């Protein structure tokens, strides 16, 4: 076949460059056009748009500017309040919606025409409870930012009514990064096991109001929900002695994967850059490395279907996609390995609930995986205690003192009772 | 024993939930005696209809197969829920269901029945009644239903006068290995082979009087 | 042509109404709660129905002026966290013991909830429901025996 | 004793931890008091026990 039209929704940085995602969707086409093995007599192009990521109406028109102009696929807007204005479209019309970002799906909808690339978090708060339990943890202290984390960490909140836990749910100021108030109450109520519900932008910040207190010691333990952990500059905590475990999806020990981010931060020209921001580099975050696993798999629902012409649907006089109902049964059925490892999707909903972690946590050489979680096994978490330095200290004490000893009245005799003694 | 269609054949005696299919009433404990008839056993294939008060660790209601005699036994699991189970073969010729309940549930129960043939590659008995009796460890040597030095399951079986009630009070005990039940014990089963009725169990230097 | 709109009264219904009242200058009248997300620069728009803002500080004085020290707050879907979220932040600086649980899925059997609400002793629950989900867990808690002189 | 020039003082700031070496007296010019204290924040060692 022929030019096939993917469409996008993307953020209008009104000064700076382009999205991140929006690069990684443009260098996840660019990349499937070139290399010729991936859809060889089918070529892909590109009808990415701009909005304000917060006002639904300009994210449906922008939505029905590109279904009228015609595309395959909608990339997702990436944001709570305007992907479920954008999912309806592509319900009500046939065409897909394929979105890279954590959305409160609520449970009655009945939206069947969507994949969601992004860690479902029902999964992902049984990976945080396997660590909080691993650890051997009595006390939590689960830390967010905005009041949806409340719905990403339910299956961690829900905790104490069935296990051994004390959960002491607290929030993040608004936007306003200066959090000192609020971790000057967690030294006093002696609150050393942290999880946070935050994205690395502000796990970057706490770390410097942590530091600037006196809780990035021996006794804090940190556990980050974000997957973007290993994009943290970590130089200044890597000789605290602290604790800080996290996971990383992106499948960096592959060199196909990491001959692709070393392709990625050569098309970074255009980094800015910030020495206040506490990260490291123009790092391919786990938010954009999603972007281009979204064009892959679809690609490989493109793959097993030649017989697919784009139409041009209305939206005031709207019907159902003569192809609409099969290419989404191919993208749900779809398995791709991607820079996020294994890319497959629930039958009866259309989230990544089956997917590979690498537990990563900080010792004094950086961040180290010391771990996998996997939803079928668990925590893989080897660790071994063999790879470490000297000087241990054991006790023998071999206290047990082996008497032999007969049994002679009155000297030693047995106990006179009914039940069994030993 | 409110427990219902029990009632054994030439193998598998079905062993269904009490009062099948209507509902099981609460607090019971029925035993039901897998006699795994000899020859061959009972493989638990139980029915579509099964549904008994799902919970966390099935702390709650509950069913078990225990592989052994009791207690020690290795359970495969839980069964409460509401899919059947599966995967019994049963090769022991002495087994057991615990069914517990408890005072507030709903779930109809369970129903299965035999699908083990095969052969695998003591009859110690001493019926007797009256007034009193006198069973002793000298005639396990002297009945010549054992060896010197095997394993024996010699069973005494008393049965009472009619309207009578059983005092076994003990006139001697020794153990050669005591406060060791695993190689030398005496328990006293109020019935039939259940825990249900299992009033103590001595390996110690002195037994009590039941 | 109107001068008001009037509401769908649904989380992911309203939101898809609310920025066409902005775009167009039409007031949208809400008349039921609905999760705003923090930066949301949404201007014409008022809402009647009361915030959980104020709603669950109102919950938090009930169980201070009862002086509880356990409570068993029980949603039923999880955007109920949100609407009181006031309560769930509260052992962080009084001394509660939130212990939160939910009902089941589209079924309407809470037999097996709530009889591990009473074997751990829960005589003093908040039920974060509607009145017609409500209306089933009374009903289910005089079957059993949840309705004694000491539950709350 | 500090190390000769070479402000990268961690080697010592360590074994001071290991030994619960709590309260400490620097007789050091303030270039350097300067200097040593940005590795005992680097360091857990910008605490409620060090004095
Ligand atoms: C997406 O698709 C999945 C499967 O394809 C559906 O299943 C959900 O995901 C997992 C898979 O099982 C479930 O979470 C796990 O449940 C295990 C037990 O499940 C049973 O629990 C009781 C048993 O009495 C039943 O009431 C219940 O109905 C289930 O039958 C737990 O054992 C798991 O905990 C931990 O156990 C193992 C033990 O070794 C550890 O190694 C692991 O670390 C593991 O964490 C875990 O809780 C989940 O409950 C399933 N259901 C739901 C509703 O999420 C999904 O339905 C489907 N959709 C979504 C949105 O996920
Ligand atoms: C948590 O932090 C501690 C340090 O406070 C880490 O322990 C050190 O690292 C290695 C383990 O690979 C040992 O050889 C060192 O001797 C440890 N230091 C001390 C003082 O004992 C530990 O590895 C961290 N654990 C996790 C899960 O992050
Ligand atoms: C294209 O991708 C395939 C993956 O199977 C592999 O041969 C290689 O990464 C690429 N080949 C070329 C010629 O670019
Ligand atoms: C390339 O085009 C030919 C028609 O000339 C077609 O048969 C084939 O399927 C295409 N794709 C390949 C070879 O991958
Ligand atoms: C865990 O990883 C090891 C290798 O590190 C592997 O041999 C093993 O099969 C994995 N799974 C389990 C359950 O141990
Ligand atoms: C028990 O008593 C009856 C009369 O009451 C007597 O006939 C019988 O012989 C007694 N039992 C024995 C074993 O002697």
């Amino acid at each position: 076949t022929h030019v096939l039209r993917f469409g996008g929704i993307f953020e209008y940085v009104e000064s700076g460059p382009m999205g991140a995602e929006e690069l990684a969707f443009r260098f996840a086409v660019n990349t499937i056009n070139r290399n010729r093995t991936l859809l060889p007599n089918t070529t892909l192009t590109y009808d990415t748009q701009k909005i304000n990521l917060y006002d639904s109406f300009e994210a449906s028109k922008k939505a029905c500017d590109q279904l009228s102009l015609g595309v395959a696929a909608i990339f997702g807007p990436s944001h709570s309040s305007s992907a479920n204005a954008v999912q309806s479209i592509c319900n009500a019309l046939g065409v897909p919606h394929i979105q890279t970002r954590w959305k409160h799906q609520v449970s009655d909808n009945k939206d069947s025409f969507y994949v969601s690339l992004y860690p479902d978090f029902s999964s992902l708060s049984r990976a945080i409870l396997d660590l909080v339990q691993f650890f051997k943890w009595k006390t939590v202290t689960v830390v967010y930012d905005d009041s949806t984390g409340l719905i990403r960490l339910q299956e961690l909140i829900k905790a104490p009514s069935r296990y051994n836990l004390r959960l002491k749910i607290r929030q993040l100021p608004a936007d306003t990064k200066d959090a000192k108030p609020l971790l000057k109450e967690m030294k006093r109520g002696k609150e050393f096991h942290v999880i946070f519900d935050c994205s690395h932008e502000m796990a970057a910040g706490i770390l410097k109001q942590a530091l600037a207190m006196g809780m990035m010691t021996e006794y804090y333990h940190y556990i980050f929900t974000t997957l973007d952990l290993f994009a943290l500059d970590v130089e200044p905590y890597r000789y605290s002695g602290v604790n800080m475990t996290g996971f990383r999806i992106l499948n960096t020990e592959n060199t196909q994967v990491s001959s692709i981010i070393e392709k990625w931060s050569m098309e970074r020209l255009q980094a800015p850059p910030k020495p206040d921001s506490g990260l490291l580099d123009g790092f391919m975050t786990t938010d954009a490395a999603l972007m281009y696993d979204a064009v892959h798999v679809v690609s490989v629902a493109v793959q097993q279907f030649p017989q697919m012409t784009v139409s041009s649907l209305q939206c005031n006089r709207h019907k159902p996609w003569r192809f609409g109902t099969r290419f989404m049964s191919l993208i749900k059925e779809a398995h791709w390995e991607g820079l996020t490892g294994r890319i497959t999707f629930n039958k009866t909903n259309g989230l990544r609930t089956d997917f590979d972690l690498d537990v990563i946590s900080l010792k004094e050489e950086g961040l180290e995986k010391i771990g996998t979680w996997d939803p079928a096994s668990g925590l893989n978490m080897t660790e071994s205690q063999k790879g470490k330095p000297a000087n241990i200290t054991d006790s023998l004490s071999n206290r047990s003192l082996i008497v032999t000893t007969i049994l002679e009245e009155p000297y030693v005799l047995f106990k006179k009772s009914d039940k069994p003694l030993y | 024993t409110q427990c219902g269609i029990w009632v054994r054949t030439s193998n598998g005696g079905h062993f269904a939930s009490p009062n099948y299919p209507d509902s099981y009433p609460p607090n019971k404990e029925c035993i039901y005696i897998l006699e795994a008839a000899p020859r061959q056993r009972i493989e638990l294939t139980f029915d579509e209809r099964y549904y008994i008060e799902p919970s966390f660790e099935c702390r709650f209601d509950h069913l078990e197969v225990r592989d052994g005699p009791f207690g020690f036994s290795p359970l495969i699991d839980r069964y409460c829920g509401m899919k059947s189970p599966a995967l019994i073969r049963s090769t022991g010729r002495f087994m057991w269901i615990k069914f517990s309940s408890d005072e507030e549930l709903e779930g109809l129960g369970f129903r299965a029945k035999y699908s083990f043939i095969p052969d695998p590659d003591p009859d110690c008995q001493f019926e007797l009644s009256g007034a009193d009796g006198i069973v002793r460890s000298s005639q396990v040597e002297q009945e010549e239903k054992t060896k010197p030095g095997q394993a024996v399951d010699c069973i005494w079986t008393i049965k009472a006068t009619p309207k009578a009630k059983i005092y076994l009070r003990f006139l001697d005990y020794q153990m050669e290995h005591s406060n060791e039940c695993k190689r030398n014990f005496v328990a006293v089963y109020d019935g039939s082979s259940a825990i249900e009725n299992l009033k103590a169990k001595f390996c110690s230097t002195v037994a009590n009087d039941v």
